[PDB]
């Protein structure tokens, strides 16, 4: 079936991959493995 | 006469054939229930 | 006699150009 | 330069071995038909 | 074809050709042997590896 | 000591969940297997 | 003695002596250099 | 009318289940100070 | 029809994924290689075996990650779980570098079983195996530099490190030491690869510029169907084409297709070969009729020496941290070093 | 084609969200807690932030010995108390 | 016609002539045996087993025929140094020409069985076709392989009925051949035990023999000649490649570790008796054995046999050679001619330093001394604006024991440094750079070259296995797939089974 | 002994090149009618 | 382009080819001892 | 280099007198 749309689930999923990837560059900055 | 590293060859041997012999355990079984019908 | 040879070798080289590109088998439709 | 003595026919024959079985099969072939 | 002397002491070697035992044959004791053979040469790899370190067996030059 | 359990109920919980809302669906499955 | 039953002809055309001479060429003017020494 | 367990899903979830759980922990070391 | 044709049919079932007797061997095989190394790269560390950190645990990037290999001290041994060096112990396995002998070996069975896939495979659907023949040339590299590289120098601690950052510094020690770009079978390699990559992008391009008008819409891709008998593009205009710009150009679709089998497969081949003999030192490093003039000809100077000179810098001054098991102690003034720098 | 259901069947489906919604929230708190604990630190023998030299120790706790490595490490460690 | 790839396949159906190009392939390998036999001969110099042995001089052949107790010479000489001994006919040229004859009687065999290739007994008699039966084939020739096995193993290793084989002391200064006794314990599975060597090929030997009779006596299965296609003679191909480069990896991993069939004596040092100075202990715990039972330090160092300070130096390390850098290792650094002695470095405070040995990794390294704990006390500078160990400001001496020096001091700088950069190497040696114009240039052993020849060609022999193992298995696809297949043997979730089309 | 260096490829190249004309010759013939 | 009508075929039988290879190899064995000197 | 460049000119020859005589061209009659 086809209930819940597929370009919700597609927007859903890849603002989810943007807010994980982003925090990955984000420790790149601060704590371990910031030359400081 | 026996040392503990030739103790330890047993122990992988026995594990390596415990898991093929689980691995073809179930594939066997499976392969059982899940004919292919002619 | 190592630059003869090596002089040599990329003349032979230029030479198969020149019969690979004019005198190569002709293609053909049939 | 102080090379290799046998460079030279090391080299020659690197060539011409090779060279001349490919010369004697393309013209034994020609010459069929 | 042409005939020998030497070649027909030799005929009955040659000439059972194509033929084979029925179904799996001799299959599962050939199989024995291959994990017979195959443990073996895990022995004498890791022996020479030094992984397996036997009482007396000394792998090194000083032997 | 303690914590090799308080990472794993999620892992518990999550497959405790996911059985629970299929399984009518997955004894469906195995009465036509056989 | 009566012929073979088991020989056929070998051929080479006009463009695989290209590529061997080809090959061979380069082949050799990249390893004199090494065979000089 | 299809099935809910296969093959298929043995091979999904081999990669699927072990994955979010290193997602998680590389998450948290984000927050790891020295 | 006793239970092995029964296996059998179950095995090679038409499913999403095929499995087939290659998949006993090729699946834990595979999955165990890349899960050891997405275990290793994320947790595990390099500080007893390099004196380096390596993991996402520790502060390390995607770049800087990787799975380093055991101590120098360690020779050539398996590192089994059970072996006599861990006795069992996991946590010690991972700090002696147990995880890179589990990579290296587990991934070298998953590559056979992978190549026996395409065997598998070929068979049952009825076509030539030279998808499988093609194979042969990432495995003869991954042998020769994983496996046949390091058992001929001293251990494992010299072959390459599971990494990105790590994979870098295997080729910069292949240039200080080996002086591997002036090896002739590595120069046929890089024409392999770059030469596959050549006809990689010319006969793409050749093909989507030849195209036949089969449709009337402006985007191409869909005026060709699967099932059609006629070839979707001009093989004879793309001959005259090539013809005059190049010289030459082929005439011949199997005998296209066949060479870009053969250029990139005989270029890995020939590297591997490279690095067999650099197991042994067996180096393409001088040229002897150059150095011993250059000896007595304080003028003589030519871009091979110049490159002689930046690997023995190259090996004065990551020597002391590269091979941290020699304690190698060099004192300032025996660096070489230029001018001012 | 091969009889399995597509993908876009299930992942557009309400039941795989309602099984799926706590799944994967799960299985990433799972992946937070084996850090946050610590427990990632002692499975896997990989050393604390302050955990690497001894207050006045600046020299690679490098294992020289092959067979006796196992003890040579357990030795480095008892140096950090 | 046949591509030039494929003219040999002319002799797949064709036993007659297929024996007969094997006959000339054995005429060639034999003919190049007695010929490379020959040559060697007459390129070798027996004046000095100690520091110019036969793997100083890139001798190939001439281990191989020491290993198996051809050791002397018609002309009176022998590898281990002794005169006036008498082979009989069986000395380096005899074998050379009993390969030579021999590989003349091949190629008149060779004519032969290629003139009369139309033999009936390479018929099937039922069928009148070409036919070999390689299942008895394998058998007979297995019982053969099993018989020679044992015998090789039962009299000539144990000396029953033969010479024996070459053993020696571990630090290869006493080599001989002698008899053998074969060890039935753990320790003959002991790649440095001669005796395991032995009992091995008597007890392979007896096993070939049972498993050839069985071979002979019994058919394959219906399934595994099926599945195998043992009617198909390049099914053996296919199969005898692929143990062939298993072989090839085994001997070329035991050439460059070194096991009880590869004496130092024969092949020179292995890589890794440099890397753990194993000749270096040797000699040390030799001096303190001296030193302690009262000897001076002239004569502790004046005991240890030039052979064994030979052997604990880098010029004979086999990684250290080129590519390219042909030759004997003779070429490289010169003819080995004494023993200069054992250099000692003091600086002016008295105490000794030692020269920081050079690694198999690296083309060039630096001079630098420790003293007994490691710490740096004397180096030969780069940059000296600010230079704190160079040998003038420390006062670096040095003194030899034993050999020529022995006894001698020196002090200038100029000539401290030259020692200096030699004791990088290991032991210093004199050299004779003249004879052959050496270059000054390391070079690898025999050891070296059998391990890159035959590694490069176990490697390449994989690449034959799996063309030739998918030509026996691919035979109906050879010249292409069926023509008239269609997208429905093919097509998805169709078939239950991939292409059998018993399963719609 | 001391003797010419370009002897040995003298000799190799006097034998070879005529050598291979006449072979090329003669193959080219038998493959002929 | 019409092809040459003066085009003629080569051969050189069994025989010719036995007596050149003996011709060279004879002179080849005669000067070798010249060409070393 | 000498000794084996006349010794293999004397081996080519006497292995040509083999091919002269028994793979000679047969002379037939008519
Ligand atoms: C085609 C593609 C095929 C598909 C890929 C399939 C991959 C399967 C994986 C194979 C597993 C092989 C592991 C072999 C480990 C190895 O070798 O382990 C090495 C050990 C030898 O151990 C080493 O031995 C050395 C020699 O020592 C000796 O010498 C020293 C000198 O002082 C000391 O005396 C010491 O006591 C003495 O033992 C040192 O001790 C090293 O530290 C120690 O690591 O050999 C041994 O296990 C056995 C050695 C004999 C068998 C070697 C055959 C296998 C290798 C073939 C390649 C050889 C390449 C040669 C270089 C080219
Ligand atoms: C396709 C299956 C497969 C294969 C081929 C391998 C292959 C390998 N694994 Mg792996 N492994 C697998 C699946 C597999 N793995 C799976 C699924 C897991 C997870 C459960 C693991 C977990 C694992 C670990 C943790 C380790 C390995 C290791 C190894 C290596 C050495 C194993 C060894 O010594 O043999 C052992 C197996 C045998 C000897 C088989 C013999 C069995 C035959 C039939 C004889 C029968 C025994 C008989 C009953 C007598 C028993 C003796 C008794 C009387 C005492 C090797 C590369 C090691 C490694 O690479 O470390 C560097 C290692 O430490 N494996
Ligand atoms: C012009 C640039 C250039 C080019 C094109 C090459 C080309 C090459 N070099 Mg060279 N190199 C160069 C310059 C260059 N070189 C320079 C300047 C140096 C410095 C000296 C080097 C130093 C160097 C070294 C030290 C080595 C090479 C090697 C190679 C070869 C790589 C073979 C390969 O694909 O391995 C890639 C690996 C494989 C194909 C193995 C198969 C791997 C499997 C199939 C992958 C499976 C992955 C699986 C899906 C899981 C993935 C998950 C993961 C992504 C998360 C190739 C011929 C290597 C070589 O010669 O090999 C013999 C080698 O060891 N190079
Ligand atoms: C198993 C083979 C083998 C091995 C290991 C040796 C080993 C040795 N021989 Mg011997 N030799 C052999 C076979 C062998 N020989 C054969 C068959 C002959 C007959 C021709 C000789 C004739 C011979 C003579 C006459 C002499 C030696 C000498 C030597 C020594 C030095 C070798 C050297 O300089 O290497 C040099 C090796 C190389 C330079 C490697 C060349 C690599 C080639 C060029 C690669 C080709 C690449 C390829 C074309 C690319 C393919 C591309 C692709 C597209 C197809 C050494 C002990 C010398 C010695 O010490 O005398 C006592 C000596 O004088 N040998
Ligand atoms: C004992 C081993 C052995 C045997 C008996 C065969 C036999 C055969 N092979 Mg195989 N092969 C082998 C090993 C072997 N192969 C190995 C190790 C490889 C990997 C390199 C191959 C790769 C291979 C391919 C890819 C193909 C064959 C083919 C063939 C067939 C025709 C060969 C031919 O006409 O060549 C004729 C060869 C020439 C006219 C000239 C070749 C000269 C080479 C390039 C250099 C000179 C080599 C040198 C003189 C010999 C020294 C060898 C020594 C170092 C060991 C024949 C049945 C072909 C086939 O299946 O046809 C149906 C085919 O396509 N072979
Ligand atoms: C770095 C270069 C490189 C990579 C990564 C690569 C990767 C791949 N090539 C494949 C195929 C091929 N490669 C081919 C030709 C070539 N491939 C080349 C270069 C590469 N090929 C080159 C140069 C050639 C020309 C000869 C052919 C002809 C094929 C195929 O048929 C096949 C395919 O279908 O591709 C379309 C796939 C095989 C998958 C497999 O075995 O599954 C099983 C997975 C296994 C066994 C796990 C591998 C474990 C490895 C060996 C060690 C562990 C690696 C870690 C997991 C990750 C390391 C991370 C690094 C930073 C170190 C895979 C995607
Ligand atoms: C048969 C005829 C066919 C044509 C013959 C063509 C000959 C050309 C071959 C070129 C290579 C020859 C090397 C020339 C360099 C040189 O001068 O060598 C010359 C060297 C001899 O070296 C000479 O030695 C003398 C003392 O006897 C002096 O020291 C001289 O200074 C020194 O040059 O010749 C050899 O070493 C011959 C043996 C080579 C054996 C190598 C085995 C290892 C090779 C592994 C092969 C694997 C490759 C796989 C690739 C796929
Ligand atoms: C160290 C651990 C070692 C582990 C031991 C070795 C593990 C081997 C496992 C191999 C992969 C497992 C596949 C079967 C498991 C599964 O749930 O598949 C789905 C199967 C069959 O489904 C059926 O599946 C069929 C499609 S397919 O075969 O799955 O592709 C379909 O035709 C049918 O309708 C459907 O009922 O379901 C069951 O039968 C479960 C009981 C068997 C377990
Ligand atoms: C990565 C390669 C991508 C190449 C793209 C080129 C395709 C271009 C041609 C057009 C084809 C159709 C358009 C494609 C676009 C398209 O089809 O893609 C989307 C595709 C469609 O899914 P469904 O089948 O659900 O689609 C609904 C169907 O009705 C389609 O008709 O989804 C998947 O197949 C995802 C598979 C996830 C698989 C998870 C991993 C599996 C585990 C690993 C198993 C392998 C291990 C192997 C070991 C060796
Ligand atoms: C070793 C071992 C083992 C194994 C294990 C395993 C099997 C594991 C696995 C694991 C896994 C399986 C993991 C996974 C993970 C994953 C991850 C970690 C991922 C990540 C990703 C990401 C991050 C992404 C990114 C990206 C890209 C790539 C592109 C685009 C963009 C993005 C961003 C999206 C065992 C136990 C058996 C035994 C013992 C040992
Ligand atoms: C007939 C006769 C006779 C005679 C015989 C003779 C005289 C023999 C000789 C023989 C010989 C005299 C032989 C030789 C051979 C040789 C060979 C067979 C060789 C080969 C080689 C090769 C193949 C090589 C290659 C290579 C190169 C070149 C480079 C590097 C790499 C390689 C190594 C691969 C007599 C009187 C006894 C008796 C009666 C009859
Ligand atoms: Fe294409």
């Amino acid at each position: 079936g086809g209930r819940i749309p597929l370009w919700i689930v597609a927007t859903v999923a890849g603002m989810g991959v943007i807010v994980i990837v982003g925090l990955f560059f984000y420790g790149a900055y601060a704590g371990l493995g910031s030359s400081l | 006469t026996i040392t503990p590293s030739l103790k330890g060859f047993f122990i992988g041997l026995l594990s390596g054939a415990v898991v093929l012999g689980l691995t073809f355990a179930v594939l066997i079984a499976i392969s059982q229930i899940d004919k292919v019908q002619r | 006699m190592e630059t003869i040879t090596y002089v040599f070798i990329f003349a032979c080289i230029i030479a198969l150009f020149f019969f690979a590109i004019f005198f190569r088998e002709p293609p053909r439709i049939t | 330069m102080e090379v290799n003595q046998l460079g030279l026919i090391a080299t020659a024959l690197f060539v011409l071995v090779p060279s001349v079985f490919l010369i004697i099969l393309y013209v034994q072939t020609e010459s069929q038909q | 074809a042409r005939r020998t002397w030497l070649g027909d002491i030799l005929r009955p070697l040659n000439s059972e050709y194509g033929k084979v035992a029925p179904g799996w044959g001799t299959t599962p004791l050939m199989a024995v042997f291959m994990g017979l053979f195959l443990v073996f040469l895990l022995i004498i790899l890791e022996i020479y590896n030094s992984t397996l370190i036997l009482d007396g067996v000394n792998v090194s030059w000083k032997a | 000591d303690w914590r090799v359990l308080v990472v794993l109920l999620p892992v518990l919980l999550a497959a405790g969940w996911a059985v629970r809302n299929i399984l009518p669906y997955a004894v469906k499955q195995v009465q036509k297997l056989l | 003695m009566e012929p073979n039953p088991n020989r056929q002809p070998v051929e080479l055309n006009r463009t695989s002596l290209y590529l061997g001479l080809l090959l061979i060429l380069v082949l050799a003017l990249l390893f004199s250099s090494y065979f000089f020494n | 009318s299809y099935p809910i367990f296969t093959v298929r899903w043995v091979a999904v979830h081999t990669l699927a289940v072990p994955t979010i759980f290193f997602l998680g922990a590389i998450a948290a070391m984000q927050f790891i100070q020295r | 029809r006793g239970w092995f044709d029964i296996l059998d049919d179950w095995l090679k079932r038409d499913r999403f994924v095929f499995v087939g007797w290659s998949g006993i061997l090729l699946f834990p095989c595979a999955y165990l290689a890349l899960g050891g190394w997405l275990t290793g790269t994320t947790f595990v560390t390099s500080w007893y075996t390099h004196g380096l950190a390596s993991s996402y645990l520790e502060g390390c990037n995607f770049l800087t990650v990787a799975v380093s290999t055991p101590a120098n001290s360690m020779g050539h041994s398996l590192l089994l779980l059970w072996g006599p060096e861990a006795q069992g112990d996991f946590t010690r396995w991972c700090q002696l570098g147990g995880l890179w002998t589990f990579i290296a070996l587990h991934g070298a069975f998953g590559l056979i079983g992978f190549m026996l896939r395409q065997f598998e495979i070929a068979r049952l659907v009825g076509v030539r195996p030279y998808n499988a023949i093609a194979f042969s040339a990432p495995i003869a590299v991954f042998v020769s530099v994983f496996l046949i590289y390091p058992l001929g120098q001293s251990s494992w601690f010299f072959a390459p490190s599971f990494g990105v950052a790590a994979i870098f510094r295997f080729l910069l020690f292949f240039q200080g030491f080996h002086n591997w770009t002036l090896n002739p079978f590595h120069m046929m390699g890089v024409a392999g690869v770059l030469g596959g990559a050549l006809l990689c992008a010319i006969h793409g391009a050749t093909v989507e510029n030849t195209l036949f008008q089969d449709g009337e819409g402006a985007s191409t891709f869909r005026a060709f169907n699967p099932t059609q008998a006629e070839e979707t593009y001009s093989m004879v205009t793309a001959n005259r084409f090539w013809s005059q710009i190049f010289g030459i150009a082929f005439s011949n679709k199997r005998w296209l297709h066949f060479f870009m089998l053969f250029v990139p497969v005989t270029g890995l081949w020939m590297s591997a070969i490279g690095v067999v003999g650099l197991a042994l030192n067996l180096r393409s490093y001088d040229f002897i009729s150059q150095e011993i003039r250059a000896a007595e000809d304080p003028e003589f100077e030519t871009f091979y020496t110049k490159n002689l000179l930046l690997n023995e810098g190259i090996r004065a001054w990551m020597a002391p941290q590269d091979q941290p098991h020699e304690n190698f102690v060099f004192p300032e003034e025996v660096l070489p070093r230029g001018n001012a720098l | 084609t091969t009889g399995e259901r597509p993908f876009s069947d299930i992942i557009t489906s309400v039941r795989y969200w309602v099984i799926h919604s706590i799944t994967i929230p799960a299985l990433f708190i799972a992946g937070w807690l084996f850090v946050s604990t610590g427990l990632a630190y002692d499975v896997f023998g990989t050393p604390r932030p302050d955990s690497y030299y001894a207050q006045e120790q600046r020299s690679i706790p490098l294992v020289t010995d092959r067979f006796e490595a196992k003890q040579q490490v357990e030795t480095f460690l008892e140096q950090l108390k | 016609g046949l591509p030039w790839y494929r003219v040999h396949t002319v002799l797949i159906n064709d036993p007659g002539r297929l024996i007969a190009a094997h006959l000339m392939h054995t005429a060639l390998v034999a003919g190049w045996a007695g010929s490379m036999a020959l040559y060697e001969l007459a390129t070798f110099d027996p004046s000095d087993p100690v520091l110019n042995p036969m793997w100083r001089q890139g001798m190939f052949v001439l281990p191989f025929m020491a290993r198996l107790g051809v050791t002397g010479s018609w002309s009176g000489w022998s590898i281990t140094g002794e005169t006036g001994i008498d082979p009989g006919f069986w000395s380096f040229e005899g074998v050379a020409l009993a390969h030579i004859v021999l590989s003349g009687l091949l190629f008149l065999a060779a004519c032969w069985h290629w003139v009369y290739w139309d033999l009936e007994l390479f018929r099937d008699p039922r069928t009148g076709e070409p036919a070999l039966d390689l299942p008895k084939m394998f058998g007979i020739h297995l019982f053969l392989a099993g018989l020679l096995c044992f015998g090789f193993g039962a009299f000539h290793l144990t000396g029953l009925f033969g010479p024996g084989m070459w053993v020696s002391d571990p630090y290869g200064l006493t080599g001989s051949v002698q008899p053998v006794a074969p060890e039935w314990g753990p320790d003959g599975f002991n790649p440095y035990n001669p005796g395991g060597v032995v009992a091995h090929h008597i007890a392979a030997g007896i096993v070939g023999i049972i498993a050839g009779l069985f071979h002979i006596l019994v058919r394959p299965p219906q399934r595994l000649y099926k599945a195998l296609r043992m009617g198909n003679i390049e099914t053996v191909l296919s199969s005898s490649i692929a143990a062939v480069f298993f072989a090839a990896f085994v001997v070329a991993g035991t050439m460059w570790y070194g096991s009880a069939t590869t004496p130092i004596e024969l092949f020179g040092p292995t890589r890794y008796q440099w890397d753990s100075s194993y000749f270096q202990q040797e000699i040390n715990r030799r001096v303190q054995a001296s030193l302690a039972s009262g000897a001076t330090l002239e004569e502790a160092w004046s005991a240890i046999p030039e052979k064994l300070a030979f052997y604990d130096y880098i010029g004979n390390n086999p990684a250290k050679g080129g590519l390219f850098r042909t030759g004997p290792m003779n070429k490289g650094d010169g003819i080995a001619q004494a023993w200069k002695g054992h250099a000692v470095f003091r600086n002016k405070e008295g105490e000794e330093l030692f020269v920081r040995r050079m690694p198999a990794f690296f083309e060039s390294f630096p001079v630098i001394l420790t003293d007994k704990n490691g710490v740096v006390k004397a180096d030969i500078p780069f940059r000296r604006a600010e230079s704190k160990y160079s040998f003038e400001q420390q006062g670096v001496t040095v003194s030899f024991y034993g050999g020529e020096l022995n006894g001698q001091t020196f002090t200038d700088p100029p000539t401290v440094k030259s020692y200096a950069r030699k004791a990088i190497f290991g032991e210093i040696f004199e050299f004779d750079t003249e004879t052959l114009n050496s270059d000054g240039i390391f070079r690898t052993s025999p050891r070296g070259w059998f391990t890159f020849a035959h590694a490069v060609f176990a490697l390449l022999f994989f690449f034959g296995h799996i063309w030739h193992g998918a030509r026996t298995l691919f035979r109906d696809v050879f010249s292409g797939i069926d023509p008239e297949l269609s997208p429905e043997q093919v097509e998805w979730g169709f078939y239950q089974k991939v292409g059998d089309v018993t399963t719609r």
